[PDB]
C-alpha cells in the first residue's frame, strides 16, 4: 500500500 | 539463483502479457537477446492486463523479464512448464514490497503461436 | 486423465485468461461449482486476447474449463504450478484439429489477486 | 493429448528413476529414439524405488515412458518443469486401476547430471 | 524468495527422495512442522539416490527442504505442480558452488501414496 | 571440484 506514494 | 530467464527455441514467436495487482505501479521489461524489446506500464488490484504482445525469441532465444517499482527491482520468481511436449509457459512472478504474495506483477510468457 | 479441473480455495478472486491461435473461432467456458461463470470467443492465429476476467471460486472452490470450436469439444491439457508456495497457475491447452500444437486456445488462470 | 514424451536436449545424460505405490507389479519401460534403453519392474505400496538408472538421450533427444500392469497400459499423467532455466524434471504419474490416484507407478527424469 | 518450503494436507504421507552430483558430501534435511523427519547425507557425481523415505505431513502439513555442503546452506530453487487435480510433485534443487547446475542435491517430494 | 580437495 505504500508503494502507492 | 536467477529469475526471469528463459532459453526458448531461436526464431519463435511468442506471446508476453503481464498482470498487476498492487498499489504500485509495474513496469515490465521483456529483453531478447538482452536488448529492450517490449516494456509495459500500468496499475491495477484486480489482475488487469498491462500489457499483452507478441514477439519473436530471436536468434539467441534468449528471453529475460524484468520488473521493477518506482524504480526499485522486484524480487522475482519463476519456471517453465511444458505440456505435451508441446506447450510451453514461462511464467513470472514478482514482489514489490513486503507482503509475499509475488503477484505484483505476474507475466506470462507461451509459445508456440499460431 | 481428466483435464481443466482445478479445486482452488473456496470463495477466492482468480483471474482466467484466454488466447486464440487457430484459424476456428474459440469458445472458452468457465466453469464454477459446474456452472457457467465466463465465456470468451474469439479468433486470432496471433495469441489474440480473446476474454480476461475476475471470477470467485465459490463454496465449493471447483473451477473448470472447458474449450469448444463450432461445437465441438477440444482436447485438453492441464497442469497446476506453485512459485514459492504463494503464486498458483492453473495452466490449459487445446487443439481442435490434427497438428497437436494444443495452442488453439490457451487458458492461464492465476491467484491470489490484489 | 500424448503423455510420457519428452524431447530433451541431445546426447545429454539424465537420470530416470521410478516408485511403486499399488498391490499391481508395475513394468516400466524408458525408449530412448523408440528403443528400450531401461526396464523396471517391482511391487511396492509404500512408494519404493523399483528402479533408478543413468542413460544418454541420443541423437534424438526423444524420451518416452511407459507404464503397464500384466500387459495392460496404465493412464499416464506427464510435465516438464525447469527452474532457473537449466534444471530439468520431466514428471510421470500413472493410474492402473479405478481410484485415479495417478501413483501407482510415479517416474521422475532429470537432468542434467554431474 | 524463499524456496524449499511447501504446504502439504494435513496428516498426509508423502515420499522425499534425494540425488546427488557434486564432489560435494550432500547434507539433506527435511522438516515438518518446522522439526527434523528425516536427514539424508551421501556424496555422488552420477545421480545417486543418497535417501528416500515415507513421511507424514503431520498438524499443519508445513514440508520445508534445506541442503547444505561442509555446514554451509546452498542456495534452492523449487516448485510445485499438480497433475490431473491430484497428484503432487514438490521439486528442490540446489547448487554448492559456482557453475550454477542447481543439480548438487535434487530433491523430489512426492504424494499422495498407496 | 573444491567441495572436497
Ligand atoms: C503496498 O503498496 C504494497 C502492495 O500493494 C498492495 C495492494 C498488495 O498488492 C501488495 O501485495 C503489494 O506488494
Ligand atoms: C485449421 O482449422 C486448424 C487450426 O488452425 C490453424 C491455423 C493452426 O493454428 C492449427 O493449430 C489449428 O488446429
Ligand atoms: C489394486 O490392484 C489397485 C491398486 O493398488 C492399491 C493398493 C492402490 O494403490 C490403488 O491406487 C492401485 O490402483
Ligand atoms: C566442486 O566441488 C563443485 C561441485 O562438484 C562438481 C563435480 C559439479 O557437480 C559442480 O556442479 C558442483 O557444484
Ligand atoms: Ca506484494
Ligand atoms: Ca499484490
Ligand atoms: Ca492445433
Ligand atoms: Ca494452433
Ligand atoms: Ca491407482
Ligand atoms: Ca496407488
Ligand atoms: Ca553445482
Ligand atoms: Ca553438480
Amino acid at each position: 500500500k505504500a508503494k502507492a506514494c | 539463483a536467477t529469475q526471469g530467464v528463459f532459453t526458448l527455441p531461436a526464431n519463435t514467436r511468442f506471446g508476453v502479457t503481464a498482470f498487476a495487482n498492487s498499489s504500485g505501479t509495474q513496469t515490465v521489461n521483456v529483453l531478447v537477446n538482452n536488448e529492450t524489446a517490449a516494456t509495459f506500464s500500468g496499475q491495477s488490484t484486480n489482475n488487469a492486463v498491462i500489457g499483452t504482445q507478441v514477439l519473436n525469441s530471436g536468434s539467441s532465444g534468449k528471453v529475460q523479464v524484468q520488473v521493477s517499482v518506482n524504480g526499485r527491482p522486484s524480487d522475482l520468481v519463476s519456471a517453465q512448464v511444458i505440456l505435451t511436449n508441446e506447450l510451453n509457459f514461462a511464467l513470472v512472478g514478482s514482489e514489490d514490497g513486503t507482503d509475499n504474495d509475488y503477484n505484483d506483477a505476474v507475466v506470462v510468457i507461451n509459445w508456440p503461436l499460431g
